[PDB]
Formats: structure tokens, C-alpha cells, sequence
């Protein structure tokens, strides 16, 4: 966790939600479950799939290698075809397997990045009504509904509620 | 009462993937961007078939190899196979001039029209039936290259040939010919009378003057004679004008050139596979939407672009424990 | 917002504020108004510079293509000097094309940062004496003066005192 | 300080510190001093040595230059030989600038994130039995003894306990 | 009571930028560093005006080709301009050995003084005012390279030919010949009597001999003859020793070669804007400050970085919404 | 009452890295990874020596100049010396075919073993020990080239020369020999009785006649005659042929080529160090753990990768202050 979210102070990952990338359980007297933040999990898929998009775009045209022979007394001219085609070759190989190992990290912190960012979103409307665990979870200072909560999902809640 | 949480996905995937600062990191969802597989065939590229020459290299395809009859006559081709090391290529030992410069030429036709330019009647005062060895046998009786013609004297009497050729097709003429180098004095009379000879060539742009180099050579094939090939590009509307008084090999069919064209020659131990491709490499053929392949550099058709990696994973997911 | 601040819990910019990138609105009993950081904006300034200027020097040698001209039977070299100063013009033109595109993401998530550092720096002085709005915004449990202000964005700020 | 730790809310280094990168300085009643987190510390080690030998694999075939000379009349194919083996070495000692100031960079904003981490690990344990001086540092409402810290460091931290 | 807020700029520019995961993302402060604009115009680079040939090639420059004139005499000269296929070549037809070579050699060099080695007059034995084509029209009437001397013969005779020439000056000269390669014998006569010729050429470097090929061509220009031209570079204090009994097309003026330094042949259609850069594309000139542009690779004089991209835009600012 | 702290390192090292964003930014702990030092030595490659030809060229060399006995016979090498501007090249002026294409097959040859392939007493109908000249001096006298040797008339006669040899070893032999240029027709009678000669050549792939160019020239170390030297690469069971009546160098000396492998030809000033090294660059030799280096691209051995910077700094620990 380089934004200490994921795999940092949440423990592991929720095995139970089929939804979306990221999401929430809930533990009151209706019902208990899960839901997943369309707004994050959207936005993070149109993440990576402009990340490989342009990944795929970068090198479309890269190089080609056409096939030139040569005899007996051309060991120079056909060295230098030898090493150039095979010099190119090789910075194109270092380039996408450079670029794909940047990336990966680039996008697990991404992820990671994006639960902080949820985290703080219900962590920035519960503020006296709940208490931090510490293990990514809010004890409630009053009871919450369902209904309750769908007002915490979209983001909307109702703070005017005392707190004792 | 009641808590609330906030958690992430976790699956049953064993993908991992590599970043900068750690390997072998197990993920959620890894999408794989480099293809691995080919089907070890040589295809059509879109139902146009290859040229594969089978024990011939393009020399013997070119000047007529009597056991190249397999590619008298050749349909347009999408690229062409050739193996590392062609058992059929000058039978009679020699030199083909500017040959790997004619390869790369061939690297950009998809087709040619043998046709006849000198037919093997129109030799009145020469014998043009008797040049023949049995380096280049066919069916166990001395032949020879079927596209040239091993003119020799007639009567005791290689008198001075003039022969003009005006290309009046719209495309462009491959012309062949050669040159016979004797073994020594005696042969060349035996040959052609006359002791000393030459054969000049011209077109707008050619000029040539080739004149024999009698010598002992090592046996190649069981001879000490050489043969030495040449060949010229012939404009629509242009001539080529020979003119000889011994050791001339002359054309009798040559190629215009009908379909150029993007196409490649492919050294390959393969033979025709049976089927369709838009991407072929010399070790078989790709059917992928992968973006990369570490197959073989050198690929003809719609390809994904060769890499050197036997392995590139993209992360999509998050991390899984 | 990477690391949440811009665009993530404060919701617009400032149009008002025309004297750095980052800073303050103030609404208190002497007058209101908009001041910006010289600490950390002309931190960021410094920045860019730097990072404009080290692309610039990192290709300022680069590949010049020299014309030379073949003849009619040299088409093999011919292309092969066309391939090769294609292609090294392909792989110079990725070059700065792929080093842009990340340090421009790199810069925007620098400028977030920035924002959540100084948000960070005011919240890390007003401990009890202010409550955490939300978006970005400190309610006063005392009455805070110009003079208060000055104290507090130069950071020395006067912790002795009260609270209730 | 890209995640605002390091350098950012931390003032110095702690010169004292010479067991790990990371760790604590505590100021109780049995003693006082230093101790590093081998967790933390540790995981630092083994990114850092991963991402050297992987910029050191990552360019381990590259470029050889063999020499080739040429006469007096094939100048045009002595400067294409001139200016290839020159433009490899140029886009390969690019390459090896670029890669270099990117990993700096990300290893730097590396140890600052680890250091944030850390000091959200003993926050996330501590929550009233401690207040957030500002500096890094945790004033207790309760008296801590060496061994009420060796369960902090191994974060299995007895919260059970009143506050005022 | 009083709150105190925390916040960034937004203002009123519309300037997207892109990044690895989202593209198109209006921000506040944007630097462009791509060059997109020329100027359309052929320039000097810093006050060094450029040779254009016009319809002229290298060849027929340097040969003198009648059509030719407005370069007799070239000043110093900044890079060179020729059309991809410039009308005014070898009027008399035939070839130039080793050109690419000498093209590649003038991309090295500013400035030529033409000077004469060998004065139309100083040929006793021969005639030297008698050798024109219709092939080389000046002015309607049969002219002939002015840089090189058709000699034949006179009364009835081609006595051979010895002429030595010691390069004296503190510079290279670059020196052209050729040989004349007729049609046939009874030209070869009519021209130079000896049926049977060659013109050898020494100097510490090159020791050459050229026998001409008598034969038929196809006819080029109105002729089946051909010229070959053929070039040398002497050193300061070498000779160059000529010695021939036929088909000699002599040198008459040479080039010292006054200022080697950087400079370009540059292909292209356009003509002598009246301008002054530091930077030229063959498309037209650039004055800019931007490290990057993506006009034209092919570029002279202090210049921005090629770029096969249409679109650079670096952020500055932070994002706006 | 009681505190805890958390914080992070700071020591006394003074040694500043480079991001993206800042320069000079002092750290704690920090790597290098480029090397910048050599030992201004040549050095042995792993225990075998380099071949370091002192004032002499390849062609000095391989050809016998009398002033390169230092090399009459090389032992195995690891790689080879040249000068920039070595001075005991062809000491009889003239020029050394296909030269830079051998010079490229020694950078893959480690060991010749010289062997005489025709003994200067095996000449009965020709002079074989008067061709000698002032411009190849060995102490003082009028010698030449030890490996061929000059041929010339005997009781007033050049018979014609067959001379037959096959290459029986299990090696490649490389195989010179060249001809003689005249500087007129009184000094080719003088040397060769016949007026009109020529040399050729056959294997099974080489086919060449050569004729002699007389003719006048500048004077190079004294002469206007010119040498000319051709080689070539006898397979294991061919034979060479030559057959000549005049102007022919014959050879005397080739060699086997015993251990091809990899290797370079290295242009520097420098003379043997005599050390042992892994790797070697013509300034001196680098004994480093180091994965970079910039000192100098043209390398042999186990080598750090070149690089052109002279900075390459990698952050291992924090920041410092
Ligand atoms: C055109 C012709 O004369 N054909 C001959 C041929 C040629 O005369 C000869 O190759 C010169 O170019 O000679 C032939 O016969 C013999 C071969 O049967 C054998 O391999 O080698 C023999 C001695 O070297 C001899 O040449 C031939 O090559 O076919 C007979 C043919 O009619
Ligand atoms: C130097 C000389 O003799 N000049 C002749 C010229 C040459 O004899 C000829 O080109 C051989 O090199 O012949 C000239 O005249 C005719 C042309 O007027 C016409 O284009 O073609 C004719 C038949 O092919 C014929 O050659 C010429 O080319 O100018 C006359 C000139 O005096
Ligand atoms: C093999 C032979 O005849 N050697 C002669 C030599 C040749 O005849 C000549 O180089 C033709 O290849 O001529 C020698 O003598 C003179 C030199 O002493 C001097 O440098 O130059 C002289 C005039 O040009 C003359 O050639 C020689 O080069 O050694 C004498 C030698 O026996
Ligand atoms: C060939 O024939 C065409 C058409 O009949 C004619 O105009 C042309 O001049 C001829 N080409 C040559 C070079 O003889
Ligand atoms: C040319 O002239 C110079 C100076 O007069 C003289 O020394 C030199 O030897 C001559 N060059 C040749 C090669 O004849
Ligand atoms: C050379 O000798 C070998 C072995 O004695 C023999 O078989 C071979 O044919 C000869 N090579 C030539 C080309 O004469």
C-alpha cells in the first residue's frame, strides 16, 4: 500500500462482493451486505481501459524488419543490417516491458489511491456520529437503517442529528 | 447496533503480475498482451497462396532449373519460401550478377508472365538444340536451363549475331542472360570457331561488354567451365540490343513483371500448410487481437509487433491475498 | 484527485484567488478575502521549471537525419537507411509523446499533493480549536482576527488557548 | 514531501536512529530511546534492492558496437554506419538518464509513503488514549511503560483501557 | 463567528492536456513545445544565401550543361537545392560514375572556384572546337559541355595524347573527365581515326584505364552514342596524368574546393524565397523557440527536434472544471 | 508523563541525486552505477594477448613488409592493435582489394598459422630472387614483401606460368597474391620479355583474368608502378590456379586460419601494457563490478554496458538535512 488503503490498515479484501471494485458492509437491523460506489468503480474502469488503450496506441507503428540478403563480400554492410535490426528490436523490447512494469505500479496505487479516496468520502459525513475502528470500519454513535445508508452511498447525508 | 464498513475485492485468481519494486504479485483480474502460438503452418495470407519453391533457390526458379519445372509457370503469389539451403540452384557452376539486388526486387512483385522473347527457331545461322550438359541433367539426359538458350556454331560458324528486342507490353521486362567461360582454347573452338570473342548489350541505360575468361578452374558439378548470368529491368517501350560472335547464352523467355506489390522472401524448412492467415512468420502462421507476439521478427500480413519478452501481463484488478 | 484533495473533497477552485496557485478564503469580523502561500506555490513553481527544463536537456542531443542518395542497384541499402532513420524517428517521437503523458500526470497529482500538505499544515495547528467542515473548511470555536490569520498561514500559529 | 510526511509535518531526521530507516523515540519513565520497525523497514529493503536489480536486468543486453572502416568511396555508407551506432548509444544513454531520475523520484515519495504508513499504524491503535502533538509525536493520557510499547511496535496495542 | 477556507485556482482557459489514464483534461496553466508553422519559403541560413539549381542537377551543374549557365560561377554557398527530378542532366546521354558519392561529398562542402587546367587552346594536334551534339542545344545550335573539351581528330589523325597537370594550390581539386562510347566503327573512325583506343588516368591514388565500347543502343536524346563522365579528387601537390589516342573527352576546368563545412543537398520544388533563418525544411523555413517541431526530418541550421507527432502540450497548471 | 515519537533517518553523507523535479537533492545512503576509470593499459583478455602490430597496418602485416618481421609469425591472439595512421603499410606503392572486408573477417579470426604453399626454389624457368625493391628497404638493401614474391624474366624469357594447388588441411586458407603495374612498355619488356600479358586466377567460385595497366603516374616512396594485391579464401579441398605470362606476384606464404572466434580490430596509440583484464577499450582496460560505464564504445570482453553520461547516481536511502 503506498497509500496505505489497500492491504495496509484494511486488513484483506471482501471475497463477498461481486459488484464493483470497491464498496461497503453494512451491519444493521434490516439487514446486513454489500454495495459497490458506481462513481469510483466507474471511474476507475474508464482508468485502466485509457491506460491499456494508449498503451496499445504508443507503439502501433514501431518497427518493421524487411528482409535483406548479402553475399560473400558484404560482411560489413550485412553485419550493420544485422545490428541495427536486432539494436531496434531490442529498445522496442525494453520499452514495453519497461513501460508495462511502470504501469502496473502506476495502477496498483491507483486502486489503492481510489479506496482511500472512498474511505475518506464517508469518513468526511460521519464525523461525530461514528467512531473510526481503525481496521477501515465506523461504529455508529446512533442506529442506521437502510434507508439510512442509501443516503450515505450517494453521498447526500444528513448530518442535523445530535450525537450523545 | 450498527457498524458500517469500507473493503475492496478479492478473488480466487493465482494471476501475478510485475512492477518495478516487486515480482510475483498476485492479482484480481491480468489482462495478457503478448501471443505465444502459432500453428506451425505456412497459410494463404487472404486466400492468396504462397510461392514455395521447394528445392529450388530464385536462381533456378529464374533462369530455368530443368528440376525447377514445378515453377514453369508461377500464379500471383503473396510471398515467397525459399529453404536455408536450396539443393536446385545453378546447375551448371557459375555466377548470377547482382542477386541478392534481384531477391530484393522480388520482395516487392507479387507476379510475373513468363513469356517468349527469341524463340528457339528464330537461330538460322547457329545451333540452338545441342547446347546441353550433364550438369544440368533432366531425366538423366543432358539438359539445360529452360528460360536461356546455349547457343554453339553451326557449319564450323559462329557468325556475328545482332539481335534487337523492343519491350512494347506496358510493363516492365526481367531480361536474363549469360555468358559461357570455357575451360581452355581448345573448347572454345570446338564451341564457337572463333578464338576470340565478346558480347555486347545495350539498352537506354545498360551498356555492356562481357568478353570470356578462358582458365583452369577445379571441378564444381564435374566441371572446370563456368556460366555466368546477368539480368536487366526492360522499360515499356525500350530495347535491348545484343550483339556476339561466341560464348552467348541468350534469352528465350523472360518475365513482365504484372502485379508489384508489398511482399517478402521467407527462409523457411516448412511446406504448404493447407490454410488461411492475415499474419505468417517463417515458423507458422498467427490468428490473435494480442497487440504483441515473441514469435519471429521477421512477419508479413496484418501482425501484432514482435517483442523479445516471453511475458507481458498487464494489471487490471487490485491486489489478492 | 490521487491523493484526494483537488477535485476530491474540495469541490472547485478558487477563480477569486490571482496570486498563486494555492492558498486561503478567509470570513471573519474585520473583512474576507483571498491569500495564497509563497512557501509552498513557489515551491511548485520551482518545480515545473525543473521538470520543463530536464525534459528539454534529457533530448537536446537527439538523431539528425543526413540525406544520402542511392542509385538503382543499391536498392537493399537503400531501404535499409530509410528503415533505420525511420526508424529511429519512431522511437524519439514515442519517446517524448510517452514522457510526456506521464509527466503530465505526475505534475497533476504533484499539484494535489501540494493542496492536501497545506491542508494538512493548517489542520496539523488548529487541532481543537477549529471543527473539520468537509470540504476543506475549519469552523472557528474562537473569533479569529486578520492579525490571528497572519499568524496562522506563515505557521506559528498561537496554540495557548482555551477551547469550550 | 509528496505524501507530506518526510521533511513535511516530521521536521528532521533522527540522527540517533541507526538501526532501520524508519521507527520511534520514546520519552517514559523506565528510559528513553530509539527502535526501528523491522516490518516496515524491512519490506524498504527488499523494494529497493528489487528495483535496482530489475533497472540492472532490464538493460543487460543492449548495444554492442563493432567497428567496421570503410574506404574513400563509401563515405554514405560510413556515416549511416557513423550515425546508427551513434544513435543507439544516444537513445540507450537516454534511456539509462531517464530511467534513473523517474526511480529516484518514485523511490524518495517511496520512503515518505512508508513513513506516513507507519505513523498511521500507531494512530490507528492509539485513538484516545493519545493526542496528535503535530510534530509526529503522541502525548499520552495514560502512563506507558518500555513493555506497554513493545505491544505498540508489534501493533497488538491493549485498548482496553478509560481515558480521562 | 468565523470559518477560514483551503482552496486552488480555477480561471477561464479551455486548454485540455493528456495523461496516461484520461485524455482531453481542461487544466489552467498549459505549455505548448510542439513547432507546427513554416514559413513556406526557401531562406538564407544567417546571411549565407543557398545554391538552387533550378532545372539543373548536380550533374549538369558541375559538367556544364549548356542550359546551365546561371552557374558557371557559384558563390559560396550555405546548402543546395534540386528538384527530385531537375530537367537539365546529361544532355548527351549516358553516365556519371560513383555520383552518389560525389553528392554525398558536396554535402560537405560551401564553396567551389572553378579554374581552368587546361586551356581549349593548348590542343595542337587535335581539334577541340568541333565536338557538339544537337543533344546539347545553346541557343538552338550544337553545343556540348563547357567544363570538359569533346577533342577529335585533325587531318586525318589522333597522335596520343600525353598530358600531365600538377595540382599547385593549397586546396583539393575536384577533376572531371570522360570517355566517349560510339555507335559504331565507321564512327569511331569518322571521329578518331585508330579504330582500336583506351585513355589511361594516373595519379598516387587512381590508375585507371577506359577502353570505349563500340555498340547498339536504343536511342536516347536522338542518339544511340553514349558519354561517361568520371571524377577524382586531386591532392594539393599530386599530378594527374592522362594519356590517350581516342575517345577523350578532356577536362578543361576543375574546382578547387575553398570551404568544406556543413551542408546539405535538399530536394525540393520550391525557389529562392528572399528571406533570412537559422533554420530550414525543405517545405519552408522555421523561427522558433520550441525545442520540439514536426515538419519535415531533412532540416539544416539550428533547429528544433523532428517529431513525428501532431500534438505536444505540456501542463503547468492544475485541473479546472 | 510520557510521549512516543515516530521519525526517520539523517546521517552525516553529503552526497546529492537527481529527480525529475529537483537537482542536487543531498541523501543518506546512495549508489553508483557507472564507472569512470580505466588503466590507461592494454591488457591481456583473460590470460591470452593481444596482437599489437607496432608501426605496421594489417596489410604490412599479412603481405611480409620487410619492416614488419616483429610478425613474421603471430601466436593466438585476443584482439588486434592498429595505429591511426600506422607507417609501415605498402612499402611499393598500390593499392589492396576487398581491404576493409578482410580487415572484417580478422575481428573473427583468433590464430593463423603461416604455411608455405609454394617454396621460392620451385621456380626453374623464372628468376625468383631479384625482385626486390628501394622502396621496400630491409637494412638498407633493396628487399620486398616476404609472404609473395616478384617473378621476372629469366635468359631473356617468361614462359607461361600453370600453377596448380589444392588446399588439402581442414582449414580455410587465406590466400595473396597480386600483380605488377608497369610504368611503360620499355620496363615491361625489361621485366617480362612479352609485351601483352595477363594473370588468372580460377577456384571453384573465383573466376578472375587480370591485365596490367602501364601507364605514367606520380611518384609514390620514389615510383610511378604501382602493385596490386588480391587474396582469397581456399576452402578445405579446393584447388587455386593460376596461370600467367608476366606481371605476376605469385604467392609464397598463406595462412591457415586455425581458430576463428571473437574478436576486434582495435585503432589506438597505446603498447602493451602487461596486465590481464576482463575487458578491454583502446584508452585502457576496466576491472569494475559496475553495470555502466562512459568511457569509450568499442569494448571487448565481459563489459559494462556504454553509456555517454558522466553521472549516473541511484538513491538508496531518504532525504537528509
Ligand atoms: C554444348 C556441349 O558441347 N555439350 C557437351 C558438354 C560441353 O561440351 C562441355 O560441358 C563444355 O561446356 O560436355 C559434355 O560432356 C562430358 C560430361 O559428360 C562429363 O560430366 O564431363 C566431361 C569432362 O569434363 C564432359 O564435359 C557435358 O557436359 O554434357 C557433353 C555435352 O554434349
Ligand atoms: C563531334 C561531332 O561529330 N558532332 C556531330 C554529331 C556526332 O558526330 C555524333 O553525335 C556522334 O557522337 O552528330 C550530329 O548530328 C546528327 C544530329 O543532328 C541528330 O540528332 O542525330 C543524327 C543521327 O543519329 C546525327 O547524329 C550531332 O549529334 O549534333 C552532328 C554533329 O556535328
Ligand atoms: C625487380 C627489379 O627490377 N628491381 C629494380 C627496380 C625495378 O626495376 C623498378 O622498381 C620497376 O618495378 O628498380 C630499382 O631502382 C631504382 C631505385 O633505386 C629508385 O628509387 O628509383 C629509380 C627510378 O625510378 C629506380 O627504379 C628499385 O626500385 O629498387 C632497382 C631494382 O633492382
Ligand atoms: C519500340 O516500339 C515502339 C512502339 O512501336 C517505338 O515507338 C519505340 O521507339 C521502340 N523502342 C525502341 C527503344 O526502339
Ligand atoms: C607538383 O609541383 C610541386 C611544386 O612545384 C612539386 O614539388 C611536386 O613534386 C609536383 N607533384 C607531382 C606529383 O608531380
Ligand atoms: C584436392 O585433393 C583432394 C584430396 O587429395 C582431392 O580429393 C580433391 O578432389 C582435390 N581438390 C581439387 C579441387 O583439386
Amino acid at each position: 500500500g503506498l497509500f496505505g488503503a489497500i492491504a495496509g490498515f484494511i486488513e484483506g479484501g471482501w471475497q463477498g462482493m461481486v459488484d464493483g471494485w470497491y464498496g461497503y458492509h453494512h451491519s444493521n437491523e434490516q439487514g446486513s451486505g454489500y454495495a459497490a460506489d458506481k462513481e469510483s468503480t466507474q471511474k476507475a474502469i474508464d482508468g485502466v481501459t485509457n491506460k491499456v488503450n494508449s498503451i496499445i496506441d504508443k507503439m502501433n507503428t514501431q518497427f518493421e524488419a524487411v528482409g535483406r540478403e548479402f553475399n560473400n563480400l558484404e560482411r560489413r554492410i550485412e553485419n550493420l543490417n544485422k545490428k541495427m535490426e536486432d539494436g531496434f528490436l531490442d529498445v522496442w523490447t525494453y520499452n514495453a516491458e519497461l513501460l508495462v512494469l511502470m504501469e502496473n505500479e502506476r495502477t496498483l496505487d491507483f486502486h489503492d489511491s481510489n479506496v482511500k479516496n472512498l474511505y475518506d468520502k464517508v469518513r468526511l459525513q460521519l464525523r461525530d456520529n461514528a467512531k473510526e475502528l481503525g481496521n477501515g470500519c465506523f461504529e455508529f454513535y446512533h442506529k442506521c437503517d437502510n434507508e439510512c445508508m442509501e443516503s450515505i452511498r450517494n453521498g447526500t447525508y444528513n448530518y442535523p442529528q445530535y450525537s450523545e | 447496533q450498527d457498524q458500517i464498513c469500507i473493503g475492496y475485492h478479492a478473488n480466487n485468481s493465482t494471476e501475478q503480475v510485475d512492477t518495478i519494486m516487486e515480482k510475483n504479485v498476485t492479482v484480481t483480474h491480468a489482462q495478457d498482451i503478448l501471443e505465444k502460438t502459432h500453428n506451425g503452418k505456412l497459410c494463404d495470407l487472404d486466400g492468396v497462396k504462397p510461392l514455395i519453391l521447394r528445392d529450388c533457390s530464385v536462381a533456378g526458379w529464374l533462369l530455368g532449373n530443368p528440376m525447377c519445372d514445378e515453377f514453369i509457370n508461377v500464379p500471383e503469389w503473396s510471398y515467397i519460401v525459399e529453404k536455408a539451403n536450396p539443393t536446385n540452384d545453378l546447375c551448371y557452376p557459375g555466377s548470377f550478377n547482382d542477386y541478392e539486388e534481384l531477391k530484393y526486387l522480388l520482395s516487392r512483385i507479387n507476379h510475373f508472365e513468363k513469356i517468349q522473347i527469341i524463340p528457339k527457331s528464330s537461330w538460322s545461322d547457329h545451333e540452338a538444340s545441342s547446347g546441353v550438359s550433364s550438369a544440368c541433367p533432366y531425366l538423366g539426359s543432358p539438359s539445360f536451363f529452360r528460360n536461356v538458350v546455349w547457343l554453339i556454331k553451326k557449319n564450323s560458324a559462329y557468325p556475328t549475331i545482332k539481335k534487337s528486342y523492343n519491350n512494347t507490353n506496358q510493363e516492365d521486362l526481367l531480361v536474363l542472360w549469360g555468358i559461357h567461360h570455357p575451360n581452355d582454347a581448345a573448347e572454345q573452338t570446338r564451341l564457337y570457331q572463333n578464338p576470340t570473342t565478346y558480347i555486347s548489350i545495350g539498352t537506354s541505360t545498360l551498356n555492356q561488354r562481357l568478353v570470356p575468361k578462358i582458365a583452369t578452374r577445379s571441378k564444381v558439378n564435374g566441371l572446370s567451365s563456368r556460366m555466368e548470368f546477368f539480368w536487366t529491368i526492360l522499360k515499356p517501350n525500350d530495347a535491348i540490343n545484343f550483339e556476339s560472335n561466341g560464348n552467348f547464352i541468350a534469352p528465350e523467355y523472360a518475365y513482365k513483371i504484372v502485379k508489384k506489390g508489398d511482399s517478402a522472401i521467407m527462409k523457411s524448412e516448412l511446406e504448404y500448410g493447407n490454410c488461411n492467415t492475415k499474419c505468417q512468420t517463417p515458423m507458422g502462421a498467427i490468428n490473435s487481437s494480442m497487440p504483441f507476439h515473441n514469435i519471429h521478427p521477421l512477419t508479413i500480413g496484418e501482425c501484432p509487433k514482435y517483442v523479445k519478452s516471453n511475458r507481458l501481463v498487464l494489471a487490471t484488478g487490485l491486489r489478492n491475498s
